């Protein structure tokens, strides 16, 4: 049960690092996806 | 009323549907910074089956945009289409497949399934009513013949009722781009035949001959072959798109197109195409369609009509039209190359219309068909398979990710009763 | 006498049209009066080509159009 | 061209531009070098781009909120609007922003944002105060000059516009800044040269 | 964000990272002292960069690699040179005895000592990296540290990093000009380990590249860093699908999934196609095809073997700048005639392609000319063991004698070790055979 | 309101009490005059330094702090060096003959006469205060004064204030090296007498900070100055909540809360996390895991002595810069049970957590530079008990043969006093021993 608790926490950290991946990308996507329009402009 | 679902996957199939979103804001009249710049009041009619509503006038597709990577939902994003697609609708995992069909369909690919089952559940049944699935899968490589053939699996799971219909791209012919395809092809021939119900069939090298036979092109791009792509599902749906005289639906062709379950093995065309030049020297009437869309060079699944026999074909036609003059052209051509058929079938042809031609066009046509010499073309990679597993080569990629040769000794079994039907039929 | 790395990487540190812009409004055009016709006018190729545009009615909107002209109505009451 | 001081102070209908002077501040680690001036900027918004002339997309009328007159002295502690005409035949626009919500946040920093808009409420007025902490009652209500470090803050939040070179925002013109409105206090409680303003004629 | 924390090992890899990575702050707007010059990428950079460049709060672009020997007197002048704002102070490990072609220290004496401050920096360096898929190490068998040290680093980082991916561009001694001598003691050892570890390996050497600036080139009497600069824009075009946009970017699974069939059949070549002069290059034509059927004519290889011998197996491509993919469809499309270009009946697919848009960048004060189409085809071939018998026979003509040995027992080895390298290239020579062997 | 007084003894307390109240000063604006200088901009109600420094009218601050010694070469460094107008002059207490490395010279004959004025001056500095957090005391084992007057400060201040807090930092001998040779009869009767009156504690060996200086920074041949500056800063950031705000807080009755499961066993550990030099904090950029596993990791550590032997037994931290709640709770969450780290079973939630906004202040003539996160930790362990074990083996070994002794029991003391300062650490010794026991 400490391997249940233990292995617990790692499903919640792997979580964690998976949606800081994924917001990081949404916000930045907006941020750093502008300027190639500006030089297809 | 009757939506349609666009679901994709890859990075090929990320960079077909790049166009095919093009074509859509094109012919209803879409400017790429979300509202509305038509020229008429039929477009606005029919316009929430491809374009969601929501405050600000806007329009956002049914958009479902996926790759096992950001890798190529970057250029779509700073694409000449690109803030009209969803900031929701990229999903991605991490590390990109790469060239095996099992962790497309086991382990990565398999894994981020429970996002793109998100944004179905949230969408499609949140649509008044949907009309089907319609996915294009890049067939030949690791992530839209992995993860996206593996949705082809699990959501005709949830709902058995409805109509499957996908445009797949086959491996080319005499010159091939990644040594897994007699494997990744192989394996998802073994995954179609019970869970798709129109399977088109598109090949680049039988795609690069109309930019040079007919269409004239020193250098033709992506972005030229995949309107012709654009081209079998923008103009396949026009009778729910537009009014007029007669209005027969997908539903309506899947009854007219196959007879069996285990046929469904379809292949494509499309008919007013000619050189750039001489615009203004061919006329488009009834005559020049029916000339055109029944020779082999203007078909896109690689094959030979002459070495077999056709079994179905239909036929959307779009603006004003004689339909006295168009039945008189095809009756015809069921009766003078009468080899050409079976004589145990009373006819063939569908004849669906419209009002509205695409936009520049004036008088247009698309072309769907079953045919018995697409037997071949399952045949090319399935001599390649044998070539390469009696020697087990290229094979410890297969079960590192918890395949078995289980999945490898009978995806050789349904491609050779499935040619075993077409060979009575003949 | 020095090496050759630090050469090569100090050599590695050592290491028009008339209308632009600000010249497209005041060149001005349509000037000297060629003749402007198709065919064998002899013009430069003027702006004519095949424009795209959709057809606003259809076969039904066109032919079932009031058979005889009559004044429309008014609302049916107050 | 700018309306002139007569005297020192800045009466209203007076052509003014908006311009952040030049900080000897080494914390930030981040830093445009110097006296960074107010823009409008579209794809509106509103951010600071380098020192700049006055160009017409700086130039700031400065208006009457309270039913002022055209030439009149203006002091600490007092509405006013300062009115940014547009390009084409537009009349007016109105340094604006909202209290905070989840949705409405800044670019770039998860801070209260500032931007361009044509309504007219009492979002739209600012009041404009002395910097030294000690000294603000003895002077407020005092006819404030010409070229001076003074505070911008809010009539309905009570914060205060920050010159945030911290953060570089790229736009056409590839001059950058980021504008937000926050107060910023130091461990003494002082008003930080983050979020001094000058308004120049 | 895409990623390569690559590998350096010894004389051999900074003086190649001296050259290679002097590209990579040469293709991306980076300047020799940390910072940029702020001028925009080609299409978008803050994701171009972010597989070599990070950034802090100074706006200071520090790379992610690592250099490692057993020395300082050749990573000092990394650290006394043109670039020395730029890599970070303990990004560069060092050692203070060279392992001085030897086996046996360089694994175990010298190696062991020094092996563990090293892995502070990559498991620190490897927090940050999302999207990277493996590791890609530049080694050499004929020396003591690129072959002592690296192979106590490959039996390593397969345990604790488990299935990720292996490839090398290693610097295979060449077959007739000796630069050590009993440097098949060094390297037949080091390719019974690394063999059953490793997953791909990109094979070039020396004087195969000599060969070629003094024909293709025309420059006479050349030296490494003019020999290191067509390695080191092999290693920036394989890498190019991540960085700059194309048609068909390439993910760095399909290298090692379309050039390898079997887990003991690891051996590539390698093969960079428009290698021409800077002035002389306008008065002849480049053609794709040219271009293309350059790197099947065995005076472009970059191993001194020949495919008349043997067979192709495996193929791959990568174009890039200005590409019609039609000509490349219909200029493969004549290979598939030949018979003296001849494959085994067991890949009758073959081949691989990678699309960017960029033109490949040059370096200033180089020698080959502003090209805008090139293509490397890092391919399979059967050839090696040809080419892998002369490092086996003259083995075994040494050993008869058994000499030189009397080094290699005295610090942690047995004798056994020298036996079983040996019998683990005659089942290797026992493998080749059958790859090759046609089905009837 | 909110003061804590500072309390230093020796000529280690003097060492310690300048390169402390330096950081203090240029923390806030104190200038060596004492008062700020005039155009520096202050509202005036709102005094953030008042829990150190008192205030007359005209500005001036006068610290709240004594210091103690015995001999008066080390404050008259202070009373002519630069600060010689800061400090006023009855604070800076020194006796005429010191206790000269023993314990009862400065235990019952020597330090008897100089707790007297000590003793009024503490009720001249702790009237002004309407609530005292605590005293500190920062004394060295070594010496007669940090080890005799120091205890006997400690009794004295139970009787006259009870239950106030009185923390101590306290320089442990170092295992290997020393000043002395009769430092362990002073490390063990003072702690067998400190046990009872003291509430919490930190540790510091000399050595050990000695490692981290050469292996985390290039300073070469460091000096105490080089040592005692980053003890000015792990204590700023024990006190860094008291007087700036922050997203949370500690004060100074919190860490004996959360750190002291039993009011004997309250001796934690100090860790400071981001020791990096100028030229290295400009390359590698920092975030709050990464200044985490730092003090994680043994190296860091202010004691010779590692917790992978042992259990963290609670723990403390103290964050400051740019931090985010949310990326501090992160890699708190990263960090098991199950790794190297490994908590005992009667402490599952495990921590405590306080969020300074202000960043870390530099001092001219350090090392370290502007960083930007930093840590705070004090995690008590079962590890101490090796420490103990040492410092018994090297008492007895002493006691063995009877040495020194004779330098003890003439001045003014008793003889049993050996006997159970040896029998104390034993039951301590299985004290800490049972605290760790995993549940029956
Ligand atoms: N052409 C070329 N050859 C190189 C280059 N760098 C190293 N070599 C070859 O590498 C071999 C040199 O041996 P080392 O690499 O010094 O041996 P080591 O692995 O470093 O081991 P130690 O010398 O003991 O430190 C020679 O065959 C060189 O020709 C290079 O940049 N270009
Ligand atoms: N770790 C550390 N130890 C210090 C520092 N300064 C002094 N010490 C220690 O202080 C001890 C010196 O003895 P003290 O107690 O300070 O001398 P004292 O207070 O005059 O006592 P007596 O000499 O007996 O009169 C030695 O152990 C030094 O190692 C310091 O800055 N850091
Ligand atoms: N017609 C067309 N074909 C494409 C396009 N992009 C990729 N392809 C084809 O799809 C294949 C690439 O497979 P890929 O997408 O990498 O496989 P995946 O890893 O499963 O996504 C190649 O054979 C290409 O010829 C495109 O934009 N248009
Ligand atoms: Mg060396
Ligand atoms: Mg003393």
């Amino acid at each position: 049960e400490h391997f249940q608790r233990a292995l617990e926490l790692k499903k919640m950290v792997h979580r964690w690092r998976n949606s800081h991946t994924h917001c990081l990308w949404q916000i930045t996507l907006s941020q750093r996806r502008n300027p190639y329009a500006i030089l297809r402009m | 009323m009757r939506e349609i679902v666009h679901l994709q996957a890859g990075q090929c199939g990320n960079q077909i549907g790049a166009k095919f979103w093009e074509v859509i804001s094109d012919e209803h009249g879409i400017d790429p910074t979300g509202t509305y710049h038509g020229d008429s009041d039929l477009q606005l009619e029919r316009i929430n089956v491809y374009y969601n509503e929501a405050t600000g006038g806007k329009y956002v597709p049914r958009a479902v945009l996926v790759d096992l990577e950001p890798g190529t939902m970057d250029s779509v994003r700073s694409g000449p289409f690109g803030q009209i697609f969803r900031p929701d609708n990229f999903v991605f995992g991490q590390s990109g497949a790469g060239n095996n069909w099992a962790k497309g369909h086991y382990t990565e690919g398999a894994e981020l399934v429970d996002s793109v089952l998100d944004v179905v559940r949230k969408e499609a049944e949140s649509c008044d009513c949907l009309q089907g699935f319609q996915l294009t899968h890049s067939l030949g490589g690791g992530t839209g013949s992995g993860m996206g053939t593996l949705l082809i699996s699990k959501i005709r799971e949830e709902y058995p009722d409805r109509i499957m219909n996908t445009f797949s791209v086959v491996p080319s012919p005499k010159v091939s781009d990644t040594v897994v395809e007699p494997y990744n092809a192989t394996l998802s021939v073994h995954q179609l035949v019970e869970n798709t119900d129109e399977t088109y069939c598109i090949d680049n090298e039988a795609l690069y001959d109309i930019c040079f036979r007919t269409l004239k092109l020193t250098t033709p791009t992506y972005g030229d072959l995949n309107h012709l792509v654009s081209a079998t599902m923008s103009g396949v749906t026009t009778c729910l798109r537009f009014p007029g005289q007669l209005n027969a639906d997908l539903r309506k062709l899947a009854v007219n197109m196959v007879p069996f379950p285990r046929l469904h093995f379809f292949m494509p065309g499309f008919a007013p195409l000619t050189s750039r030049g001489s615009q203004q020297y061919r006329a488009l009437t009834v005559p020049e369609l029916t000339q055109q869309m029944f020779d082999a060079k203007n078909m896109m699944a690689a094959c030979d009509p002459r070495h077999g026999r056709y079994l179905t074909v239909a036929a959307v036609f779009r603006g004003r039209m004689s339909m006295k003059e168009v039945d008189e052209q095809m009756l015809n051509v069921q009766n003078k190359n009468s080899s050409y058929f079976v004589e145990w079938i009373p006819n063939n042809v569908k004849t669906a219309v419209c009002d509205i031609p695409p936009r520049g066009l004036k008088m247009s046509a698309t072309f769907i068909g079953n045919s018995t010499a697409i037997q071949e073309l399952f045949k090319r990679i399935s001599e390649q398979f044998t070539a390469m597993f009696r020697r087990k080569a290229f094979l410890h990629w297969y079960t590192g990710e918890g395949m078995d040769e289980m999945e490898f000794t009978e995806a050789e079994s349904n491609m050779n009763d499935l040619v075993s039907e077409y060979q009575q039929y003949q | 006498w020095i090496s050759e790395t630090r050469e090569k990487m100090a050599q590695v540190c050592l290491n028009k049209a008339l209308l632009n812009e600000e010249t497209m409004n005041s060149g001005i055009i349509e000037r000297d009066t060629g003749l402007p016709a198709t065919g064998f006018g002899a013009l430069f190729t003027r702006h004519s080509p095949d424009w795209s545009k959709m057809c606003t009615l259809t076969t039904y909107a066109e032919e079932y159009a009031p058979p005889y002209e009559y004044q429309p109505l008014g609302d049916p009451c107050q | 061209q700018l309306s002139v001081s007569e005297d020192g102070y800045i009466h209203y209908g007076d052509k003014v531009m908006l311009v952040s002077p030049d900080h000897p501040e080494t914390e930030a680690d981040l830093f445009l070098p110097g006296d960074l001036s107010l823009c409008m900027t579209p794809d509106c918004g509103l951010s600071a781009a380098q020192t700049k002339i006055p160009v017409g997309r700086n130039t700031f009328t400065i208006l009457c909120a309270a039913g002022e007159v055209i030439g009149q002295v203006l002091r600490y502690g007092q509405n006013f609007r300062l009115g940014i005409t547009g390009g084409f035949d537009d009349r007016m626009l109105y340094l604006s922003s909202d209290h905070r919500t989840l949705l409405k946040s800044s670019k770039r920093s998860w801070l209260q944002e500032v931007f361009l808009t044509h309504e007219d409420s009492y979002l739209n007025c600012w009041q404009a105060a002395f910097p030294h902490p000690q000294l603000r009652l003895e002077y407020e209500g005092s006819p404030v000059p010409a070229n001076t470090k003074i505070l911008i803050t809010h009539c309905h939040t009570n914060r205060g516009l920050v010159a945030h070179r911290h953060l570089f925002l790229r736009t056409y013109f590839g001059q950058e800044a980021e504008v937000a409105a926050h107060t910023y206090l130091d461990s003494h409680r002082v008003e930080k040269p983050k979020n001094h303003w000058m308004l120049v004629t | 964000m895409r990623e390569c924390i690559s590998v350096h090992v010894g004389q051999a890899g900074v003086q190649i990272g001296n050259a290679c990575w002097e590209l990579y702050c040469l293709e991306h707007g980076i300047q020799p002292d940390g910072q940029m010059p702020s001028d925009k990428t080609i299409g978008g950079g803050d994701d171009s960069f972010n597989t070599f460049f990070s950034e802090t709060g100074a706006g200071k672009h520090v790379p992610r690699a690592v250099f490692v020997d057993l020395e300082p007197t050749v990573i000092d002048e990394v650290r006394t040179g043109t670039y020395r704002q730029l890599f970070h102070p303990e990004q560069l490990i060092t050692g203070k005895e060279d392992a001085a072609n030897n086996y046996a220290r360089g694994h175990y004496t010298i190696g062991k000592e020094l092996i563990d401050l090293v892995l502070d920096r990559i498991r620190k360096l490897a927090d940050q990296c999302t999207g990277l898929q493996g590791f890609l190490i530049f080694h050499s068998f004929g020396g003591g540290t690129g072959s002592g040290f690296t192979s106590l680093l490959m039996e390593r980082l397969s345990v604790d990093y488990g299935k990720k991916s292996k490839l090398e561009f290693s610097i295979y001694p060449a077959p007739q000009v000796s630069t050590a001598v009993v440097e098949p003691y060094n390297s037949i050892l080091t390719t019974h380990t690394t063999l059953e570890h490793s997953d791909c390996a990109f094979m070039v050497d020396n004087e195969a590249i000599y060969d070629i600036c003094r024909r293709n080139l025309d420059i006479e009497r050349p030296t490494y860093t003019n020999l290191n600069r067509l390695i080191g824009q092999i290693v920036s075009s394989i890498t190019a699908s991540l960085r700059f946009d194309g048609a068909l970017n390439v993910d760095l699974t399909e290298f090692q999934t379309n050039l390898v069939p079997y887990p003991r059949i690891h051996f590539p070549l390698a093969t960079y196609a428009p290698v021409i002069s800077a002035e002389k290059a306008y008065h002849e034509q480049l053609s794709v095809a040219e271009i293309t059927n350059a790197c099947f004519e065995p005076a472009n290889q970059m191993v001194k073997c020949d495919p008349r011998h043997g067979k192709y197996m495996a193929c791959c491509l990568l174009y890039r700048g200005d590409v019609v993919p039609k000509d490349v469809n219909a200029a493969i499309a004549t290979i598939k005639t030949k018979r003296t270009i001849q494959f085994v009946d067991w890949c009758p697919t073959g081949f691989k392609v990678g699309i960017n848009y960029q033109p490949p960048t040059v370096v200033p004060g180089g020698d080959l000319a502003k090209v805008q189409r090139a293509v490397c085809m890092l391919s399979n071939t059967t050839a090696i063991a040809e080419a892998w018998a002369r490092l086996d026979h003259k083995f075994d003509l040494m050993y008869a004698k058994r000499a030189f040995v009397h080094w290699y027992v005295g610090e942690g080895m047995e004798e056994g070790e020298f036996s079983e390298a040996r019998e683990d290239m005659a089942a290797l020579e026992k493998d080749y055979e059958e790859v090759g062997m046609d089905s009837v």
